[PDB]
């Protein structure tokens, strides 16, 4: 799954 | 639920929610202080998201598990709990829409107020079109990208190409893209053009902003490693 | 609120709200299942201990913080949001209580049974004991304290020195006498024979059960280096 | 803060 603004 | 409660002793117990990493509470603090009718401070809108994003980051996180294991069974007491789940999410991501709606972005007047509640109004279609399959998948996914669009839109007009909203936003719609709208090339081209403008600004930057914006270009580069 | 479901569509509920990381779902789920009537198996008393072990450590953790800062601030916001956790920390464990006194406990003729339940009294006397200051502290001590002892004189008389259960009850005895009754000889005393006794029975055991109580022998150890 | 069964 790829990074969103954690 | 909290319309006795002064507003500043909502935003002090949400301060202190997050503390006790007690982020229900965190959210329903917040909520409290939105549906006071003023407008949000750069930190108050902070623990706005910080509150929702790790509720709905918890529900979302059950869901995939629960989806999973669904999957995996191609009783009906699976995907009733999946549903049960996928219900409380839902109802969380409209508790944020609604406050985005009634009436934090028509009240935003500045670019990084306006910009922040339209990424966020994005990120809450978004976590709906994660989970929808009806009649209204595709209405969901429009809402999503007409609310990023929106706040690129002004973003790029009036905010720095290193600013942190600013990369966050793009970050999170090339997310968007990349999962959810099957536009695999277009997340890849957001990404790869936040990134190199943002490095062509950092010398304009403070040692405290520098550190601030290369956080977030991290995660720009973590994902276009993950899709190139 | 759990009364319409089945009872075997309770368990497979909460087998399920553990692996999503959903504890106050499985908690409920549990309590249900206990509320039809039936006794519990091995299983079903784990999973009923997991979720309100899980469920009350974060409102311990929580309370713990705030407290904290509380005790740092020699408004009333502080000590308003503590007792907010308080309460509803007192309410888990009160609900957890009332569920092994009608009826887990009276239709418990197993010591392995049996043993469990008046850990678990001990153990959720003890959490209420952690947060009271009233005309109630001392009753409340003694209660876990009765439930503790009522369960290792059991233990001792029917299990082997190295049951995991017995160990952990052991353990959390000996942490009750540090921690809450003042009494830190009888908690080292308690850890070392236990500890002592469990080694010297060790060579009774598979390979399996033997990982099964050094696991927990290490617990005893880890305390024993704290307090020695 | 000692250790409890976890
Ligand atoms: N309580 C919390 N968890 C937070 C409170 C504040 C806060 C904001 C303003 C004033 C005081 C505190 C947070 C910062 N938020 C951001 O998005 C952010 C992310 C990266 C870099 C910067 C950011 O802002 C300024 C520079 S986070
Ligand atoms: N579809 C595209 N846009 C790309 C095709 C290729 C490519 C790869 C191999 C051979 C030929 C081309 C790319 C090379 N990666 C980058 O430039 C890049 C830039 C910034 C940050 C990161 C990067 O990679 C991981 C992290 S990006
Ligand atoms: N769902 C869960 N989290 C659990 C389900 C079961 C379970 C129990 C019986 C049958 C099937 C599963 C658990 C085990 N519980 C213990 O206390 C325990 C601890 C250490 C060693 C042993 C133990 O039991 C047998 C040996 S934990
Ligand atoms: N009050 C007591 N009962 C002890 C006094 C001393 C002592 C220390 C220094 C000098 C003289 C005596 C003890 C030594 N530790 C143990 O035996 C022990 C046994 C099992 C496991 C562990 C142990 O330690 C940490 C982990 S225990
Ligand atoms: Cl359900
Ligand atoms: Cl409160």
């Amino acid at each position: 799954r790829p990074s969103s603004w954690r | 639920a909290m319309g006795s409660m002064e507003r500043a002793s909502l935003i002090q117990k949400a301060k202190l929610a997050e503390q006790a990493e007690r982020y229900e509470d965190m959210a329903a603090f917040m909520k409290g202080a939105v549906e006071k009718g003023e407008e949000l401070s750069c930190e108050e809108r902070n623990l706005l998201s910080v509150a929702y994003k790790n509720v709905v980051g918890g529900q979302r996180a059950a869901w995939r598990v629960l989806s999973s294991i669904e999957q995996k069974s191609n009783g009906p007491e699976v995907r009733e709990y999946r549903e049960k789940v996928e219900t409380e999410l839902q109802g969380v991501c409209d508790t944020v829409l609604g406050l985005l709606d009634s009436h934090l972005i028509k009240e935003a007047g500045d670019a990084e107020s306006r910009v922040f509640y339209l990424k966020m109004k994005g990120d809450y279609y978004r976590y709906l079109a994660e989970v929808a399959t009806g009649d209204d998948k595709k209405r969901i996914i429009d809402s999503a990208r007409s609310a990023y669009q929106e706040a690129m839109d002004i973003s790029k007009k009036e905010m720095p190409p290193t600013n942190p909203i600013r990369l966050g936003l793009a970050l999170n719609f090339s997310v968007f893209h990349y999962e959810i709208a099957n536009s695999p090339e277009e997340a890849i081209s957001l990404a790869k053009t936040t990134f190199d403008e943002a490095m062509a600004d950092l010398h304009t930057l403070s040692e405290d902003s520098y550190k601030d914006s290369t956080l977030i270009m991290q995660l720009l580069r973590d994902n276009l490693t993950l899709w190139t």
